[PDB]
């Protein structure tokens, strides 16, 4: 069941910059950093449903 | 449910035999998971189902039935054919939406065999050539744009060649 | 296209008659550069500047349609073979293609099973 | 990296004094290649090819007939890249 | 309800003062266009009626939204245009505008075939008014005799058509009365009678020849680029070839065959010539011709699948084209000549409306759908049932849809403007409005375009 | 002429080194095959594969 | 084709075992028996050119 | 322009030389060879020769003439960086800055204002300069240089003295 659950978070967590781009909130020079973070916590979300299929 | 066709039953029971390691850590994370966010978003689902309390009834969908159909008005007539029309129009709607079941029903047929697919099933590939065949001669699929009276020029056509095959042979 | 090697250092007059006409071509070239540079180095301008060899370029596009062609050659009736020519050509390809499907809905079914498209 | 003008004249006087074609004594600043220096003519290419390529290699042609003091070509290379503010 | 708000916008632009003016007209129509939208929407299970027939109702008409969409858009366009001139012109010429918007509420809400068309040839004359006066460009009024010298002649058959059938065959009047069709039995009669219902909306739906009609009308713009939208609402004025097609003649369609092959030609050698020329509005213009050939390809082969992708194309094309306009108009307004080559270079200046300058550019290829996909796909999968060759000439049309919008943006972005000393304001608040206004309904219409392609849907 | 050692180029490399390194390891190893032809010609198909590399 | 070796390795697959790497006997069994799969054609493909061999002589 | 055809020409054999090449002993190696070959036969004064010498000079630097030249750094055009990393912002736009926000950084705007102020009372004097060095009609190819300047402002400078950079 968490499984269906957890795999549109990686497609969630991608989008997130693009929802709040347009001023949101006030970040100069973090919003490449950003980027960086949505990625590396979207790769742990991705690795997870992945030992799911194996199993 | 009911309309739906679904699996029989569901199966997979855990075995942990081989090794030890750290167990399964993908059941580890299932037991996790469904106490820190699983929980949490059941409660609040309670919670706004507990908040709903009076709700509206909301009688459906509305009947209406017959009204004498296109072929046993004849003549020309304004007044008649109008809900004539209406009724093969209701009909096309709901014959429209009658393949998108079965459609779907094959869209589980694959998922739910998977490694088989083609071998098995057998009854969902045999009702689905049951119906689009139907659907096919009778309603349109080579009448153009939908039209009530060229459906009854259709199925004339349909019925004179049937009748002068059925004589030779 | 061209044919032999690249032009950059072929075929050219040994310092002859060209070098009084080839000194001709920087006389007209700083003649319109003088003008654009005046109208250009002032504060003042706000602008952009009209530059006839553009306007003209324009017009030679957009305009020049029945002043010229008033002669109608058979160069242009060559032309008219490449106009209406692919017009009438698709007419021995749609037809074959179309008959050729029509003879296989009545006799020799072709039709397909599970259409319930158009 | 940054470019500054004592650094245009130490870069380009080092790359021709390297040369070995012209006495460290003969040419310094001001001393031109065409008459002064003692270069030839194929020399004066083979000079603006050799500074280009150790600074930052971008000298048309048609410049290549207006550089030929090395005071002049020390300030075309600053004038093209931009340097010294 | 759509009889009487814009008859009394009429007076609204007479009876304000002179400091006004603008905003009266603009507020008082927004609020008309959120009643559109309210109210039209609704269908049962077929076409219903709004009243008796003076204004009908909608069959396959989210057109009309459209048009009430671009009711106020019109008026935000011509804001830098008609700023120096008299006061009573300005009440002169909204009303001119109004007056177009009125009778095109009428042709789309109108089922009739004989009230439709006197009022389909009254938009004829406000345009011819719109472009012969306040034309930038010279030799205006080639722009102004060739708009009624190709339509009229075109349209005039009509009259001996229409009401030909209805001396025959009961009356066109109700359209949902006429169901008395009888099949053509194709006839050397009944060819011309096909030829005069088909060739009035030959001129206004550009094929490959009798084409001439739409770029002259753009080139001498009516206004700078800001009544061209107008020009875009006439490029869609031509939806009776929805309803003559499947109303008077089902049968007889063996006629409609060398006409898919006219525009055929019409998608591939008019789009070859956009490509060189010069002119920004005219590679709007020769693009537009391509767009709408694809409605004249579909609407003949009458498959129910191709009525889907033609009403979505009807949409896509006059929110699409109309915002390129808006561009051209923009570029336009600070260097007062539409050369592409003088015109160069975006985000030196311009560094919003380069962003605007994609949304609109890569919409008339086919993007993550929007309504233009949903539009061209539906077509090209309707044409393949009709003949298997389609894609093939179809395909090169793919190819040169990338060199519409990539060889606008290149000729852009290339950054020098070394001559240009103007264009320093970057944009107004009313200039950006129009990139938005025109673009967020498409952005909106990507997430359920159900009530845009709706013939039975 | 100089090149310097970034501390975000290091990171990020060294990180995929792990990627290139354990990659045929972890991911062919763990993944459900589907008929296996490796079995005949040695010499002919199998060693020459290595060879041509070498060669 | 085997079957019955190869149900040993998806059997093996089936405990979970993070990190799968250590289970080489159920693997080397699958392969023993697609060997005597591959033998078994390549002595068919031996036999028919036995056959052809004993053809083109009588 | 004989002088130049030969210069030219030579210009384009050292730095075509090195894509042949692989290192840096080998470009002297044959460099040398290269002047071996023209020092030799520009000694001596030839009308017709020296034209003919220059137009078999086109062999050989066509024989070897494309293994895709070594135009390295930033050259105009060919290939890596012509003309990039350029925002190049023009002084046109430095003018049309924003109140509430043309405040930040008042030395940038104050000195501006001194050199649109230098231009404005010195183009007066630039057109009367410029306009008089004229030989008759239209200019003879070339710029006009500053002659009788007392003051300062050679005439015709704004986009020559105010390049944006690289």
């Amino acid at each position: 069941n968490m499984f269906s659950s957890l795999s549109l978070v990686t497609l969630l967590l991608l989008t997130m910059p693009i929802m709040m781009m347009s001023f949101n909130t006030y970040k100069p020079s973090n919003y490449p950093l950003y980027v960086k973070t949505a990625i590396s916590y979207a790769f742990i979300t991705s690795m997870i449903p992945t030992m799911m299929f194996i199993h | 449910x009911x309309x739906x066709x679904x699996x029989x039953x569901x199966x997979x029971x855990x075995x942990x035999x081989x090794x030890x390691x750290x167990x399964x850590x993908x059941x580890x994370x299932x037991x996790x998971x469904x106490x820190x966010x699983x929980x949490x978003x059941x409660x609040x689902x309670x919670x706004x189902x507990x908040x709903x309390x009076x709700x509206x009834x909301x009688x459906x969908x509305x009947x209406x039935x017959x009204x004498x159909x296109x072929x046993x008005c004849q003549e020309k007539d304004v007044l008649c054919m109008f809900e004539a029309e209406m009724q093969w129009r209701r009909d096309y709607k709901v014959d429209q939406e009658i393949v998108n079941i079965i459609q779907e029903r094959l869209k589980a047929c694959q998922q739910r065999e998977g490694e088989s697919h083609r071998q098995n099933c057998a009854k969902e590939l045999e009702q689905f050539t049951q119906v689009v065949k139907a659907y096919q001669d009778r309603y349109x699929x080579x009448x153009x744009x939908x039209x009530x009276x060229x459906x009854x020029x259709x199925x004339x056509x349909x019925x004179x060649x049937x009748x002068x095959x059925x004589x030779x042979x | 296209s061209s044919l032999p090697t690249t032009l950059d250092p072929a075929e050219y007059d040994i310092s002859s008659e060209t070098r009084k006409a080839q000194a001709e071509r920087l006389a007209i070239r700083s003649r319109l550069k003088r003008e654009y540079q005046l109208q250009y180095y002032d504060p003042s301008r706000r602008g952009v500047i009209e530059d006839p060899a553009l306007v003209r370029w324009t017009y030679a596009r957009s305009a020049n349609i029945y002043p010229n062609f008033r002669p109608n050659t058979k160069t242009s009736l060559l032309g008219a073979l490449f106009g209406i020519g692919p017009l009438v050509f698709w007419y021995y390809v749609f037809k074959t293609d179309r008959d050729r499907k029509e003879k296989l809905i009545q006799e020799g079914k072709l039709d397909r099973t599970f259409n319930i498209s158009y | 990296p940054p470019l500054t003008l004592e650094g245009i004249k130490d870069r380009v006087l080092y790359v021709l004094k390297l040369y070995d074609k012209i006495d460290p004594e003969k040419l310094s600043v001001n001393s031109h290649f065409m008459k002064d220096l003692g270069l030839d003519s194929l020399d004066q290419v083979e000079i603006i090819m050799a500074m280009e390529d150790e600074f930052g290699f971008e000298i048309p042609d048609i410049d290549a007939e207006k550089l030929m003091c090395p005071q002049e070509i020390v300030d075309y290379i600053a004038d093209k890249k931009d340097v010294y503010e | 309800k759509y009889i009487i708000p814009t008859i009394m916008l009429m007076p609204l632009t007479w009876l304000s003062k002179n400091n006004m003016i603008w905003v009266n007209s603009t507020a008082h129509s927004l609020l008309i266009s959120f009643t559109s939208l309210l109210l039209m929407n609704q269908f049962g299970d077929n076409s219903l009626n709004f009243s008796l027939l003076f204004f009908s109702d909608s069959l396959s008409t989210p057109l009309l939204i459209l048009t009430m969409w671009l009711l106020p858009l019109m008026l935000m366009a011509s804001q830098h245009h008609l700023s120096k001139e008299n006061l009573t012109r300005k009440k002169l010429f909204i009303t001119m505008l109004i007056s177009l918007q009125l009778f095109l509420i009428m042709t789309f809400t109108a089922m009739e075939l004989i009230l439709f068309y006197i009022l389909f040839e009254a938009t004829l004359v406000p345009t011819l008014i719109i472009i012969t006066r306040w034309g930038n460009q010279t030799e205006r009024l080639n722009a102004g005799l060739y708009f009624l010298f190709y339509t009229l002649a075109g349209s005039l058959p009509l009259l001996v058509a229409l009401i030909y059938i209805q001396n025959t065959v009961g009356s066109l009047n109700f359209l949902m009365l006429q169901y008395w069709v009888q099949p053509v039995h194709n006839s050397w009669s009944n060819v011309f009678m096909w030829l005069a219902c088909m060739m009035a909306f030959m001129v206004k739906m550009p094929l490959y020849g009798l084409h001439l009609w739409l770029p002259k009308a753009h080139v001498e713009a009516p206004i700078a680029g800001s009544m061209v939208l107008a020009a875009v609402l006439l490029k869609l004025g031509g939806y009776g070839m929805l309803r003559i097609t499947l109303i008077l003649n089902p049968m007889t369609d063996f006629m409609a065959y060398p006409f898919i092959m006219l525009s055929l030609w019409g998608m591939i050698m008019t789009s070859s010539i956009c490509l060189r020329q010069t002119d920004l509005k005219s590679l709007i213009a020769y693009s537009s011709v391509s767009h709408m050939a694809l409605v004249i390809v579909a609407i003949l082969i009458q498959t129910p699948w191709s009525y889907m992708g033609a009403t979505a194309l009807m949409i896509a094309h006059g929110l699409t084209s109309s915002m390129l306009f808006c561009l051209a108009n923009s570029n336009y307004e600070r260097i007062h000549s539409r050369t592409m080559i003088l015109a160069r270079g975006l985000q030196t200046l311009l560094p919003l409306m380069a962003t605007w300058w994609l949304l609109a550019s890569l919409t008339n290829l086919a993007l993550p759908p929007t309504i233009n996909l949903i539009g061209e796909l539906f077509v090209v999968m309707s044409t393949f049932s009709w003949s298997n060759i389609t894609i093939i000439l179809m395909g090169v049309n793919m190819v040169i849809t990338a060199l519409y919008s990539l060889y606008m943006l290149i000729m852009t972005q290339r950054g020098k403007y070394t001559y240009h000393i103007n264009n320093i304001s970057p944009s107004f608040t009313r200039e950006n409005a129009l990139m938005s206004l025109h673009i967020l309904p498409l952005l909106l219409l990507t997430l359920n375009p159900k009530i845009i392609l709706g013939p039975l849907y | 002429n100089i090149n310097e050692n970034n501390p975000l180029l290091i990171n990020s490399i060294k990180r995929l080194l792990i990627g290139s390194l354990f990659a045929g390891y972890i991911i062919s190893n763990n993944i459900p095959p589907t008929t296996i032809p490796q079995m005949t010609m040695p010499y002919y198909l199998k060693t020459t594969a290595l060879i041509v590399t070498i060669l | 084709y085997c079957a019955h070796y190869l149900i040993r390795f998806l059997k093996c697959k089936r405990d979970s075992f993070p990190n799968f790497l250590a289970c080489k006997h159920e693997r080397h069994d699958w392969d023993y028996c697609e060997h005597l799969d591959y033998v078994k054609r390549m002595k068919e493909f031996e036999r028919e050119r036995r056959l052809l061999q004993r053809k083109k002589r009588r | 322009t004989h002088q130049q055809k030969v210069l030219r020409l030579y210009k384009r054999a050292l730095r075509h030389l090195e894509s042949w090449c692989i290192h840096r002993d080998k470009y002297r190696y044959f460099a040398c060879l290269l002047r071996a070959r023209f020092d030799e036969h520009k000694n001596e004064k030839d009308m017709v020769k020296a034209t003919q010498l220059l137009r078999e000079a086109e062999e050989e630097f066509w024989h070897g003439q494309h293994p895709q030249p070594y135009i390295f750094p930033e050259s105009p055009g060919g290939t890596s960086y012509e003309r990039y990393e350029c925002y190049k912002v023009p002084e046109w736009c430095l003018d049309d800055w924003h109140p509430s926000e043309k405040a930040m950084y008042p030395d940038y705007f104050a000195k501006r204002e001194q050199w649109k102020k230098l231009r404005r009372e010195s183009w007066e004097r630039e057109v009367k300069q410029l306009q008089e060095e004229t030989p008759v009609g239209g200019p003879r190819t070339e710029a006009l240089p500053p002659a009788r300047k007392q003051g300062d402002l050679p005439p015709l400078w704004w986009h020559i003295v105010t390049r944006p950079r690289e």
